[PDB]
């Protein structure tokens, strides 16, 4: 940037909006992700006065700029946590926009912010109504996310799995055997949560969490379930019982269930696909330390779907 | 749509494929998931071994010594050198940390490699992408076909209004015009 040096950062986010106004293709994308860095990054004391700006391109026609709002939205909030006060009325709208990939990227988005809005709730001295009704409306959207279970998109249906997968883990306790991803090791979960919290109710959380398992669970005997969704879904439980191995027993369950009643509507490539991937995550689950307790089960399926005694030693210990 | 084709070494179905989706303006990478480079030789049970690290031109200049006149007449030189046009050595998809729309694998073992990898890299983002095979032999005239039916499996895709909505029932159709079985899956980034 020449003369750079000598501008101020508002200033050159003022020239840098302009520009983009002025720019008639999604080549305005590069443009408005200078301004994101520069006031969410450079300098966060200017993220508010520039908000509305940013904002206003959530009607934009093209599906990459929104996309982008969407992102920003993500970083905004990940900056400023309080920001979710003014931007969950916006975020909502984008899971509700006319297209799939929009919502999709809203679901994604969701996946982040629930348990950044959720540790927000936890830790704040206290609690506003507009911020009780902030998280009221968080809360409703994970409620409509798990609904997307039922889209008749198949897409949205796998992004929805995902969402619901990172809910469960984030409403259960971490045990002794979690294995927790590098990235995750600092996000909430509900033993981080106090019994006595003055608002949010360890409790309630907690059968919140069990409802969003039995909804996969259930999602996943549906007669007619894709090839996709349901490979999505082996995969969401085998991260489950790695990283909340209290509900390795109702994983090993749904296996030996899908084993025994694959969906009779799978092609017969999506049936090679689906049990290609039952193997996948029955190894995975099998080299997990809280394994030890299921083991014959596990063994047994495996043998039954053409796995060498040599593989499955291999997975073991 | 950001394509990914892999194979084993890197040398021939991959690289057909990286060449026609190229040429038909597709954003594409290819990939090997073999432990190692295979190129032919004077014997099926005979084949040259090469590591991952060294150059397409080293392999034509290598193949150029040992027997000139066997490596023009079974293609091998020429490959070699399509091959240093695309790019300066064979890529092990182990390796690399790019995002793909779709990736496409040229036999059921390299299928496995790919999902077997994916896997176990931890997820950041859960965005999804599809991995699909088609069973290629591997051989210049097999290569070739593959690459363009994976051209024409690309082109449909991108003609779809819903990618990720319309990919099985298009497979499916591809499945019954071809006669080729194409597995699908997702893994996530």
């Amino acid at each position: 940037v020449p003369r750079g040096s000598h501008m101020t950062t508002s200033e050159r986010v003022v020239d840098l909006l302009n520009q983009a106004a002025l720019i008639t293709n999604d080549s305005k994308i590069t443009v408005l992700k200078q301004v994101q860095e520069l006031i969410i990054n450079k300098d966060p004391t200017l993220l508010d006065n520039f908000l509305d700006e940013i904002i206003a391109f959530q009607a934009d026609k093209s599906i990459e700029v929104r996309k982008f709002v969407i992102g920003f939205i993500e970083e905004a909030c990940k900056r400023d946590i309080e920001l979710l006060l003014k931007l969950i009325a916006n975020l909502n709208m984008l899971l509700r926009d006319e297209n799939v990939n929009v919502v999709k990227k809203a679901i994604l988005t969701m996946t982040q912010l629930y348990k950044v809005a959720l540790q927000w709730m936890v830790k704040s001295r206290v609690i506003s109504e507009l911020q009780e009704a902030c998280w009221d409306m968080v809360s409703a959207m994970a409620g409509d996310i798990i609904l997307l279970l039922d889209s008749d998109n198949d897409g949205i249906r796998t992004h929805a799995i995902k969402f619901v997968e990172g809910l469960i883990v984030t409403l259960s306790p971490r045990m002794a055997d979690s294995e927790i991803p590098r990235r995750q090791e600092h996000d909430i979960s509900l033993d981080r949560i106090p019994r006595d919290h003055p608002y949010i109710q360890y409790n309630v959380l907690w059968e919140e969490g069990k409802a969003a398992l039995e909804q996969l669970l259930k999602f996943m005997v549906h007669p007619a379930i894709s090839s996709i969704n349901l490979t999505t879904a082996l995969g969401s439980l085998a991260n489950i019982a790695r990283q909340r191995p209290m509900f390795m027993s109702e994983v090993i369950q749904a296996y030996e269930t899908l084993h025994a009643n694959l969906p009779p509507t799978l092609a017969k490539s999506q049936v090679s696909s689906v049990r290609k991937n039952l193997k996948l995550h029955l190894l995975s689950v099998l080299k997990h330390p809280a394994s030890l307790e299921f083991q014959a089960q596990i063994t047994t399926l495996l043998v039954d779907l053409g796995t060498p005694q040599a593989e499955i030693a291999r997975n073991m210990p | 749509l950001r394509v990914a084709v892999v194979s084993s070494s890197n040398q021939n179905r991959s690289m057909e494929a990286h060449n026609i989706l190229s040429k038909r303006g597709f954003s594409v990478r290819s990939f090997g998931t073999g432990t190692h480079v295979k190129l032919p030789g004077p014997a099926p049970d005979k084949p040259n071994v090469y590591d991952f690290k060294t150059t397409y031109d080293q392999m034509y200049n290598d193949l150029l010594r040992k027997d000139k006149e066997l490596y023009t007449q079974n293609g091998i030189l020429h490959m070699l050198d399509r091959n240093k046009r695309i790019k300066p050595r064979p890529e092990r998809f182990q390796n690399c940390k790019d995002l793909f729309d779709l990736i496409l694998t040229c036999e059921e073992r390299v299928y496995d490699q790919v999902v077997e990898d994916l896997n176990s890299r931890e997820q950041e983002t859960c965005q999804p992408v599809h991995v699909v095979n088609v069973d290629i032999q591997d051989n210049h005239e097999e290569a070739t076909l593959g690459a363009f039916l994976i051209c024409e499996l690309c082109q449909c895709i991108q003609h779809t209004e819903d990618m990720e909505n319309e990919i099985d029932e298009l497979l499916q159709e591809f499945e019954e015009k071809s006669g080729r079985t194409f597995l699908h899956t997702v893994c996530f980034y």
